[PDB]
């Protein structure tokens, strides 16, 4: 949970 | 310097408080789209955000917007996007 593109 | 500028913040400050911040803070949420407004591919907004991304939250803050912000718009008509977040262009309040 961070990176909306991965 | 920063790699980021007082003008170009500026911009970044429109569209970081163009989506709502909290508290000082975007979430993925308001970045992601605005990552995906820049005909950019996940690969650059994927890389672009990490690098943007000083909390590491699904969150960018006004500075954190800022540093995914010309990281967009200079990977339009700039260069390509690494995956190594610059010293010249984190805050102190990092470390
Ligand atoms: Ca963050």
């Amino acid at each position: 949970s961070t990176n909306p593109f991965l | 310097p920063w790699a980021v500028k007082p003008e170009d913040k500026a911009k970044y400050d429109a569209i970081f408080d163009s989506l709502s911040p909290v508290n000082g803070f975007l979430s993925g949420d308001k970045v992601k789209p605005v990552l995906l407004n820049s005909k950019l591919p996940v690969d650059i907004l994927g890389r672009v955000w990490e690098l943007s991304d000083i909390d590491h939250d699904g969150m960018l803050d006004r500075d954190e917007f800022a540093v995914a912000m010309f990281l967009v718009y200079c990977a339009l008509e700039k260069e390509p996007v690494p995956m190594s977040l610059p010293p010249a262009l984190v805050p102190p309040s990092k470390r």
